[PDB]
């Protein structure tokens, strides 16, 4: 339920299930 | 951050004397108390470590104990060899070093 | 297990090194300390040095005149007392800590440094 | 109008509301979002990174010296080198790691742990070790014949100076929890012991004492539940600067 | 294979025969600022071969007692060659860095150096509420040493410094470590004289040890700036 | 990238007599975390894992209302109350560094872009015996940017709030709640800043004004009563629409200040400068169960 005219007034975004752990676990150039 | 010992512990006919050590939360309350004997020409000799334990070679004498603070060393026999200068040592967290007390037993 | 010191006897404001040597153990796993006797005064701990030689402890009485060292390759430990005083006349023993702070079970014989 | 009635929980401030609130600044345009390296969307990405274990909890180890254990040449066979208390939700060699720190924000955990050891001795130094994992139930193995019966790996120092000991998820439940009890059945994970497989043989021109560095991570089957307030921080008073409220 | 590596930047080249790999910070390669991310409307300079090239620092050495060394970027390069000239004459800069640490010893030596690149390593003081002063952070081509490398000099943990872009120099395995850093900042460009994006720390987690005859073992740092752009040209500052 | 909603499944494994292959041998010196799979270190069974990963999302991990400010002041007649005291209002520079739970949780990243949800909770208490009752007072919280001048008195003409965002609320009502957007002049906030905010070599180290949101001027709109009260205002912050970049090692030593990362450990372990982890007897000591 969002009846405000601003987008940042919306509720939290709990549906971002993308991830890249190789960004930290294998940052090697292989 | 100071250990405090009685200067003299008399009573040497064969009694059981008690040597005491006064500390604070810096040294004795949370750290182990160690007891060394010292003779005027020999390196210091550990008698009690971790408040009650004796090394291998120390007789069943020299009990040693601690009650929150006020560590106590108890010797039973007061023999001719027992005449020495006993020290209470412990590590101090404020000073970040070791502190001795200093007390000669007669 | 075996410790031997080396030093003593010099003028008032000079300096010297004590250079203890250990033989009966690894020596790269223990914390080595120095302790002076200071005749008339009781035992007082002087300094300590950790195995990695990164941490030194330096009893506060002596301000910056001492600099404890260590050499795990030669199994030796040094003091390098600087700007001596007559108050620094003592017998200096080197000890080996036994896994806990202030827990010394093996001591050197002691070297008398007279100022 | 609409006929309504209020429910229990009306006008309450739950700190986990997830509602929409009133915009204080209308028609505000935020700064355009640009690409920054290293974006995180799940803390499970973070826990999967290796992190040094403080296996040298001894008072004889100061500062950095607590992050490595020293191996020596022994004159007896099958000797134990060190232990690792596997208590994740407690204080120990695993508390100040990434996996440990992030997990102590949560109550439950599941999944396999990753234990890596790097040999940081000389090139001319050789040896074989055996890193064992014991499931819960008994005492920590003090002999190698008792430890070899669990999950172990024998590894020989060589060009690859690192080996991995997988601590598998061997539990009865889906999750393990925290209740401050170390010997609880829902909390205890078991032990990790290292023994000498053969010995550490170094030449007379290499340093006779050589070091291991232990690392701990989590695999991609690891998970966490029921966020906490992290017993790893706390204040008994206000901090230095109080301006102006 | 992964042990032999040659890096050629501008008129400078580095060859290494005992290597491990090189690291790309967060798996990203430096680039130039694109048009959908630009803010400054004047034409950038982009001196490519004059600035994108390896610069070598003062080659610290480590004995028994070493706690570690750090250098702030671009502060460590703000007075070296044409890069340090473009920095003094321009108001904004933007650069990635190619860092190469060298450390050689014999096959009878121990030691493990942790080479970490920390983004925005805000430092702290010890037993003081007063913040660190200007001369405490801005050291230049010579850098500084760690007071307490155990906490990374900010109250954090050195054990967990392995989420930062890092490599190890284990003397029994390799003698060099290479990390490629992209632009890490909240802004597209920045004033190079009042802010550092990166801090390169080298920490001796395992001490240097051997029973052979002792030599001086220096640790050398080569840094190449990558894809440098400069904006806001005016006179030079000292 | 990849969408991971549950934890990953395990596959059945067999005996390996692999020559030339070493899954458990790795290279920490490259900077890469070991890619040894459990199927390559032991013999596994087929496990279909159904454990979610929702509760560790940085949106879940960070979007929780936390106490950022707690200020008490006196609601009385301040004619002879000469001090730096808060007469009938206070000013607060919005920061997330005064309370250590949210500070340590936020300082796990280098940059953070979020919208702030601010909740104000006010309680009142009689000063004294002679209890007669608690009043339903109206308060005003005016949001003033960091580089703007704030009221100097409770009956100031600055509270008229032409274009300053202001909210009036009662004590007897639910807590006040507004959303503050992502206000930074950059694309993310800088949780850490190894720079100085000025040009003249003497600015503060570690704080740039680009990352502070603003001031919060709270007053009691009512005029004072014949008797005195003490009024406590608690502010709560809840980040939403969060983006996190470049994770950092957690703070191990206790915080000393809100202005800097200055460190002094605890007297003894745990969390001391000498020792972060509590000590044990030896490396062969295990606080374990016997029988």
């Amino acid at each position: 339920i969002n009846f405000y005219k601003d987008s940042y007034a919306a509720s939290a975004s709990k549906q971002d299930f993308s991830q890249d752990p190789s960004k930290f676990t294998e940052p090697v150039v292989e | 951050s100071v250990l405090t010992q009685p200067p003299s512990a008399s009573g040497t006919p064969g009694q059981r004397v008690t040597i005491s050590c006064s500390g604070s939360s810096s040294n004795i309350e949370y750290n182990y108390v160690y007891w060394y004997q010292k003779f005027p020409g020999t390196a210091p000799k550990l008698l009690i470590y971790k408040n009650n334990q004796r090394p291998s070679g120390v007789p069943d004498r020299f009990s040693g104990s601690k009650s929150g603070t006020s560590a106590s060393l108890a010797i039973s026999g007061l023999r001719s060899e027992d005449e020495g200068d006993y020290y209470c040592a412990a590590w101090d967290d404020i000073l970040s070093g070791v502190v001795f007390g200093g007390g000669t037993k007669l | 297990v075996q410790l031997v010191e080396s030093g003593g006897g010099l003028v008032k404001p000079g300096g010297l090194r004590l250079s203890c040597a250990a033989s009966g153990f690894t020596f790269s796993t223990y914390i080595m300390t120095w302790v002076r006797q200071a005749p008339g005064r009781g035992l007082e701990w002087v300094s300590s040095i950790s195995t990695s030689s990164v941490y030194t402890f330096y009893a506060d009485s002596l301000k910056g005149r001492f600099t404890i060292s260590r050499d795990n390759a030669k199994n030796s430990v040094y003091l390098q007392m600087n700007s001596l005083r007559a108050d620094d006349t003592a017998v200096y023993y080197c000890a080996r800590e036994e896994g806990f702070r202030a827990y010394n079970l093996y001591w050197g014989q002691g070297t008398l440094v007279t100022v | 109008g609409v006929p309504t009635y209020l429910l229990p929980g009306s006008g309450q401030f739950l700190t986990t509301d997830d509602h929409s609130s009133a915009p204080a600044l209308p028609c505000f345009n935020p700064t355009p979002e640009m690409h920054i390296p290293g974006q995180v969307r799940n803390m499970l990405e973070v826990v999967q990174v290796e992190s040094m274990m403080e296996i040298n909890n001894t008072e004889s180890a100061v500062g950095m010296e607590r992050l490595k254990v020293d191996i020596s040449a022994l004159t007896d066979v099958d000797q134990l080198l060190f232990n690792i208390p596997l208590d994740i939700q407690l204080d120990g060699p695993l508390r100040n790691t990434l996996v440990g720190n992030i997990s102590r924000y949560y109550t439950h955990w599941s999944g396999s742990l990753e234990m890596t050891f790097m040999f940081c001795g000389s090139f001319m130094a050789a040896g074989k070790l055996i890193l064992c994992y014991t499931p819960p139930g008994g005492s920590c193995p003090t002999t190698r014949e008792t430890a070899m019966l669990g999950t172990h790996i024998v590894w020989d120092f060589g060009l690859q100076s690192s080996v991995t000991l997988i601590i598998p998820w061997i539990s009865g439940s889906h999750y393990r929890m925290f209740n401050n009890d170390a010997k609880s059945t829902n909390a205890n994970v078991g032990y990790v012991t290292c023994f000498m497989q053969t010995n550490l043989i170094v030449p007379s021109e290499s340093s006779d004492t050589c070091s291991l560095i232990g690392f701990i991570a989590a695999k991609d089957d690891f998970s966490l539940r029921l966020m906490r307030d992290s017993p790893d921080i706390g204040q008994l008073d206000h901090l230095h600067a109080a301006e102006a409220a | 294979s992964d042990r032999v590596l040659q890096l050629k930047l501008g008129n400078s080249a580095i060859v290494t025969q005992e290597a491990a790999n090189y690291c790309c910070a967060y798996g990203e390669w430096p680039n130039y600022l694109p048009d959908h991310e630009a803010v400054a409307i004047d034409k950038p300079t982009q001196p490519e071969t004059a600035t994108d090239r390896f610069y070598t620092l003062k080659s610290v050495k480590w004995e028994t007692g070493s706690t570690g060394w750090w250098w702030k970027l671009p502060d460590a390069l703000n007075n070296i060659g044409m890069f340090g000239q473009n920095v003094q004459h321009h108001y904004l800069y933007r650069s990635g860095f190619l860092i190469h640490v060298q450390c050689n010893a014999t096959k009878f030596h121990q030691g493990a150096l942790l080479v970490v690149a920390i983004p925005e390593h805000q430092r702290g003081a010890h037993n003081t509420n007063t913040s660190p002063g200007f001369d405490d952070i801005m050291k230049g081509e010579e850098g500084g040493t760690f007071n307490h490398p155990y906490v990374l000099d900010d109250g954090t943990s050195l054990a967990c410094a392995t989420i930062f872009p890092h490599q190890w120099i284990n003397l029994r395995t390799n003698n060099s470590a290479t990390i490629v850093l992209p632009w890490m900042n909240a802004a597209p460009m920045d004033f190079p004289l009042r802010h550092n994006q990166w801090t390169l720390a080298i920490i001796p987690v395992v001490p240097l040890g051997t029973r052979t005859t002792s030599s001086m073992v220096p640790i050398t740092v080569s840094i190449a700036p990558m894809c440098c752009e400069f904006n806001g040209l005016r006179h030079a500052i000292t | 990238e990849s969408i991971i909603k549950t934890a990953t499944d395990t596959v059945k494994s067999e005996i390996n007599a692999e020559l030339g292959v070493v899954p458990s041998l790795n290279a920490v010196e490259t900077g890469a975390t070991s890619n040894t799979e459990p199927e390559e270190a032991i013999q596994t069974r087929t496990v279909i894992n159904q454990h979610g990963v929702s509760e560790t999302l940085v949106e879940n991990f960070l979007s929780r209302a936390a106490l950022v400010s707690k200020r008490s002041f006196e609601y009385k007649d301040h004619t002879s109350s000469t001090a730096r005291a808060d007469k009938n209002f206070f000013k607060w520079t919005i920061n997330t560094r005064s309370f250590v739970q949210l500070r340590r949780k936020l300082e796990l990243f280098t940059y953070l872009r979020f919208d702030a949800e601010i909740t104000i909770l006010t309680t009142v208490a009689v000063n004294g015996n002679t209890y007669v009752g608690l009043p339903d007072l109206t308060l005003q919280a005016m949001f003033v940017p960091t580089g703007a001048l704030t009221p100097e008195k409770q009956d100031s003409f600055h509270w008229q709030s032409g274009s300053n965002a202001s909210v009036f609320f009662k004590i007897s009502d639910p807590p006040a709640r507004i959303t503050i957007p992502f206000m930074c002049i950059n694309s993310a906030y800088s949780v850490f800043y190894d720079g100085f905010a000025g040009f003249e070599k003497n600015g503060l180290y570690g704080i740039n004004p680009a990352d502070t949101i603003g001031n919060l001027c709270v007053r009691i709109v009512n005029e004072h009563q014949p008797v005195g009260f003490t009024v406590t205002v608690r502010v709560y912050m809840k980040p939403k629409h969060i983006k996190a970049w470049a994770p950092r090692p957690p703070r191990t030593l206790p915080y000393m200040s809100i202005a800097n990362a200055n460190y002094k450990g605890k007297e003894r372990a745990p969390n001391a400068l000498s020792a972060i982890i509590g000590n044990r007897d030896s490396v062969k000591t295990m606080p374990h169960n016997i029988v």
